[PDB]
């Protein structure tokens, strides 16, 4: 097709990097975080939701939904 | 949670250090501005690669 098939690119391309941020979680894949993103639509909505919000994506645990809200909520700074 | 960090686009070694400083996790990213990211950040266009990286969405498809 014409360049669809860079939107296509350029798309798989954004994708892989969000692939890349949510699976530092612990044992969280690159299924759950496509899955993740395309349920939430972009990170900025991922990251606003609670943890009953992110078990609601089909698939994850609720185990995966814990860890995931932590991460993301748990601070920077810690001693 | 800082692994998670570094992975975002636009950040660095340098600048993983200055933004642990200004912003208390990831969650609070969502809720900055670009301004106050370039800021934050001090590079105009390192704040338009993570800031973009966190605005983008799906929602089309018609
Ligand atoms: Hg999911």
């Amino acid at each position: 097709d014409p360049a669809d098939l860079l939107m296509e690119k350029l798309e798989q391309d954004f994708v892989s990097r969000v692939t890349e941020c949510l699976t530092t979680v612990k044992s969280v894949n690159k299924t759950d975080s496509q899955t993740l993103l395309t349920t939430f639509g972009s990170l900025e909505q991922l990251i606003a939701a609670s943890r009953e919000d992110l078990a609601l994506c089909p698939g994850l645990g609720p185990q995966k939904a814990r860890r995931l809200f932590d991460v993301l909520h748990e601070p920077f700074l810690k001693v | 949670p800082q692994d998670f960090l570094l992975k975002m686009p636009g950040v660095n070694a340098k600048n993983c250090r200055s933004l642990m400083h200004h912003v208390k996790n990831i969650a609070e990213l969502a809720a900055l501005s670009q301004d106050e990211l370039t800021s934050i950040l001090g590079n105009a266009a390192n704040a338009k690669q993570l800031y973009d990286f966190i605005h983008t969405s799906f929602a089309e498809v018609v």
